[PDB]
């Protein structure tokens, strides 16, 4: 759950491969897309309440 | 006969330049993990909630 420590967006999961003196992550995430606009409220009152 | 007295002067400020390198290596090697901790939580406490 830390921001950015598993690359940038919600992270799903990761793989290690092996290079000569090192390793690469590959960092599988999630990212959201196609927002739409709309109107909110903090709560609803229904019946005085 | 100046040669010799040439030689006593460079051998001493070259000690000196080379432990001014020295030390500032040390001293940048502190200031990296620094940054490199203000870097995580930039990313941790400002761009989430930790
Ligand atoms: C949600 O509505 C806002 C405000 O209506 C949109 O903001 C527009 O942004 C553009 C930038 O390219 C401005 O030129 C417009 O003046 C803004 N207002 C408009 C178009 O009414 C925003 O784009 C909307 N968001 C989505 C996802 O559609």
């Amino acid at each position: 759950k830390r921001v950015d420590f598993c690359g940038k967006g919600y992270h799903l999961m990761s793989f290690p491969q092996s290079a000569p003196h090192g390793v690469v992550f590959l960092h599988v995430t999630y990212v959201p897309a196609q927002e739409k606009n709309f109107t909110t409220a903090p709560a609803i009152c229904h019946d005085g309440k | 006969e100046a040669e010799v007295q040439i030689d006593r002067l460079i051998t001493g400020r070259l000690q000196s330049l080379q432990t001014y390198v020295t030390q500032q290596l040390i001293r940048a090697a502190e200031i990296r993990a620094s940054a490199n901790l203000a870097a995580t939580k930039m990313s941790e406490c400002v761009l989430g909630q930790s």
